[PDB]
């Protein structure tokens, strides 16, 4: 909205950054990554001259993937829980 | 927040504090600040009560309510998201409805008294700040509780004094003992059983009988302050009286929460007022025996926080639900959501304070008539209107823009849409201050910028679909007859061009300019500009034309509005005016939407030809720019053209392409009447041409200074242009620019390498030249950015060697600009000048702060450069940049790059060459003559010097 190009700017490295992307109800994304530039299409047009390479250029196996399965699984409470805390009480005389 | 209560309540104090007496300035001054700082850092969630006491008191408007008022426009300026946006606020949140009516409130009162109240220098000029606070903190699409609403002295009704009938004295005893039913009702619910004797249980009230068993004698004290309380709801205005024909556990329960008709709602809120007035009158008397001092119930039941009103309400309501259940009415009006809406009583107000301020422009128009009458009645008035309602109605507008164009349809605005009402209710209070300003300059002389600003503002953001379309005939009549006298002033001046002279030059006629503008942007010349509208301005366009035949000194110098407004209407307007050979295929036209007989009693004679003779049809302008382009004449030649015909061509063309035929039509059966325009993409490249060509022809020229606004005027037309153009025109005009570039370097150089008086004299000359060298770039290079951005994709995978030599120019260009310290002096010097950082910065939404040449170069074409050149050549580009580091000259670094071309990159080396050889080979356009050795040194050169300049820029 201001007129510059950059999207986010002042990013640390952190841990790392991957490719994301999450579609709604009914949606359909090709998720074109970098595996053949032939396949990468606007790339000369954009990232193969500013000096972007392709993500997983070399990378002969295909790249592994990780859905959100909305599927609920019972899982251990996290002890840094914003609400919840579980807290072990024994060795009472009367309460076990 | 965890401590929030006391810090409420130092909050408090420290107003107390700050309005303590027998203090020394500089101590009020402290205790100020310190309110000042901590309201700015405290949330305001926990400000409300504080709030409050500032509603309460800041009303009053006496010299003691400076710093409270200075608090409120503070809070309000910064919490502006809490309260306006609906959606949360990442940082503190939604406001409350307590808040909410807080702020409304407060609105009102501070702008009735200070509409009350004489004009003061310092109370305006402080006060106006926190009003348009107010007023922008204040969601307009909110609607308040209740629109009819009624230290602090209440004044009580004449409940004892307004003596009950008997018509309705024995419901009076009946709702009185059905209180205490219903008291006993909810001890019952709460399993207290009421019993007769004193009951343990029955905690709040132990003896507890039937009204039969109980004795009158108690059941008269207890029973009176709900006969007060009724005496009183007859007392005001109100008459309560059974609905149906009649006159100690009441099970069917009495549910204040419940929704009712809103009037008696409404009353039903004002009789809770009542309540508190009597509540606080002995109240006050109790507390003025303790010393004085101001309770939060005891502060007016409007201002006071929504909970004890919650609860005083909760009471209220609880009697009027008696009243409906068991067959009741009360008769006092029908305020409509839309006039709950603060935006709809704001309008109210201005338009009520509108037709207040057009009889004070009557009367000062009568005493300034009549010789110099310093006293007004009014005065008043013109000094709270100049001071207050312009910058308030101009901050308002500004700020809530966005909600007051979006339609119920065309919702753009952040929150809600403008209502239908209030929207024909403001375009018509907009088409009121063209009355107050029509011929009328000479009054309003020092607020004169202030008036035109805001008539701007109110210009814009004005949905004007809905009063054509659905709307009233009165606002719709108002727009047109404004319009119509705009045109007929037009007609007036354009007959004595050959006060309103005074008008329409001080006018300068940029409010039409910004409508025709809007009216474009949002495309409002479907419906909006029609009929009269059309004819008025159509025969205004002629009649500016005939201006722009005239040559006088005075056309010749309103000749850049005169334009501006030209090409805006042509933006803007309905119908083909140009070739309008086809307007009876086109639905738009007045002939096709009027009668015969319409257009005999309105004067049209059936032809845009015959009624608009003096323009011709675009084919016949067409071959008039092209002779004048072919020409070659000078600027001041014939300035009509390029100052006022050329942009209505770069307005008209690039919006009516797309209806002609050409452009793909939206439908077979809309495009089966044949498009009233039948230009085309290469009508707007010839045109693209013929500015370009006459741009290059008056390069030279010094009188050429409007070329900037023609490069402004045709950034659109820039768009469409046929790839050929390139070639054609843009390597003929980069390429005497940069030989004229490259001449005014070597002067330059030239004068500082010697060292005289004589040589600063020559460097002061060729700054004259880098100044109006700059003036070129900005009229030729701004296509040039649209151009190479549009055709970006086709010369980057086509390999256009007329792109490469171009790109080798403006090369060239970059290393005169980065080499010539001169030049990019005068390069920002011409842009503080000329405000040429707007022009740039509109090209960059629309593809010193920043320079036109680097965009243009080092970003735009640099990659379309890089990969001219190769990867393996990418791998030599680091070491002849380093080379240019150690200063060598270009021929001398092309030596050492042939003396080490041997040292070129292997595709077995890294993989990522690898794959850059496999796509430098795989686009099509590549040939196996890039090998040669001389191809590759010159690339390599010319690259390394563009990417050596451009990091020297980065980092200085």
């Amino acid at each position: 909205d201001s007129g510059s190009e950059t999207a986010f700017r002042e990013i640390e490295i952190g841990d790392g950054f991957l490719p994301v992307c999450s579609l709604g109800p009914g949606q359909v994304g090709h998720l074109n990554l970098g595996q053949d530039v032939s396949s990468l299409r606007f790339f000369a047009i954009c990232g193969l001259q500013e000096g972007f390479e392709p993500f997983a250029i070399n990378m002969q196996r295909p790249v592994t993937t990780w859905f959100s399965k909305s599927l609920p699984q019972f899982e251990p409470v996290p002890p840094e829980h914003p609400h919840y805390e579980v807290a072990r009480m024994d060795g009472t005389v009367d309460t076990p | 927040e965890h401590r929030a209560i006391m810090v409420d309540s130092m909050l408090h104090t420290v107003y107390r504090l700050s309005r303590g007496r027998s203090l020394t300035k500089a101590q009020r001054d402290v205790i100020e600040d310190c309110l000042m700082a901590l309201c700015r850092y405290i949330r305001p969630s926990m400000l409300q009560h504080l709030l409050r006491r500032l509603v309460f008191d800041v009303p009053i408007l006496n010299e003691f309510a400076k710093m409270p008022l200075k608090l409120l426009t503070n809070h309000y300026e910064r919490c502006w998201k809490y309260y306006c946006l609906p959606t949360g606020w990442a940082n503190f949140g939604v406001t409350s409805e307590e808040e909410l009516h807080l702020t409304r409130k407060l609105f009102w009162g501070i702008f009735d008294s200070l509409a009350h109240k004489k004009y003061d220098q310092e109370l305006y000029r402080m006060a106006m700040p926190c009003l348009c606070a107010i007023a922008g903190a204040l969601p307009p699409d909110y609607v308040d509780a209740s629109y009819s609403s009624k230290n602090f002295d209440p004044r009580p009704v004449e409940t004892l004094n307004v003596i009950i009938p008997e018509k309705l004295d024995s419901f009076i005893n009946k709702f009185a003992e059905y209180t205490h039913e219903k008291w006993a009702f909810d001890k019952i619910q709460n399993n207290w059983s009421y019993g007769e004797n004193v009951d343990e249980e029955l905690k709040t009230h132990p003896m507890l009988r039937p009204y039969k068993t109980f004795s009158e004698k108690d059941k008269e004290i207890y029973r009176w302050p709900i006969k007060e309380s009724l005496k009183a709801m007859i007392a005001w205005e109100w008459t309560i009286e059974k609905a149906r024909e009649g006159e100690y556990n009441p099970q069917p329960p009495d549910l204040s929460g419940v929704t009712l008709s809103r009037e008696l709602q409404a009353m039903a809120e004002q009789l809770a007022e009542n309540y508190h007035n009597t509540w606080g009158r002995k109240k006050k008397q109790e507390l003025e025996a303790k010393g004085g001092g101001t309770h939060p119930l005891l502060v007016p039941y409007d201002t006071l926080t929504a909970k004890e009103k919650a609860r005083d309400r909760e009471k209220a309501q609880e009697l009027l639900k008696f009243l409906q259940m068991n067959g009741y009415a009360v008769t006092r009006l029908d305020t409509s959501s839309i006039e709950k809406r603060f935006a709809f009583g704001f309008l109210q107000q201005l338009l009520r304070w509108m037709d207040i301020s057009q009889e004070f422009i009557a009367h000062l128009e009568a005493v300034v008539s009549s010789g110099r009458v310093e006293k007004s009645p009014h005065e008043q008035e013109i000094k709270f209107f100049a001071k207050i309602l312009l910058p308030l109605i101009n901050q308002y507008f500004t700020n809530h823009c966005l909600y007051f164009l979006s339609t119920p349809a065309k919702v753009l605005g952040s929150g809600g849409h403008a209502s239908n009402k209030e929207k024909e209710m403001i375009t018509s209070l907009f088409c009121k201050l063209a009355a107050l300003v029509r011929h009328r300059v000479s009054l309003f002389g020092t607020d004169a910028p202030a008036v035109v600003n805001c008539l701007h503002i109110l210009a814009r953001s004005l949905d004007a679909r809905t009063v054509m379309k659905s709307g009233p005939e009165i606002v719709k009549a108002g727009l047109r007859s404004f319009f119509e006298s705009a045109s007929e002033d037009i007609e007036k001046m354009v007959e004595n061009l050959r006060q309103n002279l005074t008008y329409t030059t001080v006018a300068l006629l940029p409010v039409l300019t910004t409508l025709f503008q809007h009216i474009a942007q949002h495309q409002f010349g479907d419906d909006v500009i029609l009929d009269d509208v059309q004819v008025s301005c159509y025969r205004t366009l002629c009649s500016i034309y005939s201006l722009g035949t005239t040559k006088n000194t005075y056309v010749e110098k309103l000749r850049p509005a005169l334009g501006e407004c030209l090409a805006r209407l042509a933006a803007a307007m309905p119908v083909a005016f140009l070739e309008p050979q086809l307007n009876e295929y086109n639905a738009c036209s007045v002939y096709t939407t009027k009668s015969p007989r319409e257009r005999a009693i309105l004067g049209l004679p059936n032809s845009v030809e015959e009624m608009c003779p003096d323009i011709p049809v675009l084919d016949r302008l067409m071959a008039d720019i092209g002779g004048l382009a072919e020409s070659g004449a000078r600027y001041t030649e014939m300035p009509h053209v390029i100052e006022i015909t050329l942009p209505m061509l770069c307005s008209y063309l690039p919006r009516w392409w797309e209806r002609g035929p050409e452009a793909p039509p939206p439908a077979l059966p809309a495009g089966a009447p044949p498009p009233c325009t039948a230009v085309t993409s290469d009508h707007l490249n010839s045109l693209l041409g013929n500015i370009l060509r006459i741009i290059v022809n008056n390069l030279g020229i010094d009188e050429a200074t409007w070329m900037k606004r023609l490069a402004v005027f045709a950034q659109p037309i820039v768009s469409r242009a046929r790839p050929e153009l390139l070639h054609s025109h843009f390597i003929p005009t980069i390429g005497r620019l940069r030989k004229r570039a490259g001449k005014v370097v070597a002067e330059e150089e030239q004068l500082r390498l010697e060292a005289k008086a004589e040589a600063e004299e020559g460097e002061l000359l060729v700054r004259d030249e880098f100044s109006v060298l700059c003036r070129d770039l900005y009229a030729l290079y701004p296509l040039l950015i649209r151009y190479v951005d549009n055709n970006r994709a086709h010369w980057l995978t086509e390999p256009n060697a007329n792109a490469e030599e171009l790109f080798r120019m403006v090369g060239e260009i970059f290393i005169y600009w980065s080499k010539s310290h001169n030049f990019k002096r005068e390069e920002q010097n011409f842009v503080v000048q000329n405000e040429i950082n707007n022009m740039s910065f509109l090209t960059a939404d629309s593809k010193s702060v920043q320079t036109s040449l680097i965009v243009a170069t080092l970003k735009k074409m640099l990659p379309i450069g890089l990969n001219m050149c190769a990867p393996t050549d990418q791998d030599l580009i680091m070491l002849a940049k380093t080379r240019y580091a150690l200063k060598d000259t270009d021929e001398e670094v092309r030596e050492f790059l042939q003396n080490n071309l041997h040292l070129q990159g292997k595709v077995e080396g890294s993989p990522s060459l690898r794959w850059q050889m496999a796509l430098y080979r795989g686009l099509p356009g590549r040939e196996e003559d890039a090998d040669d050795p001389e191809k590759i040194v010159r690339r390599v050169q010319e690259v390394s010097a563009v990417l050596y300049h451009l990091e020297q820029t980065e980092h200085p």
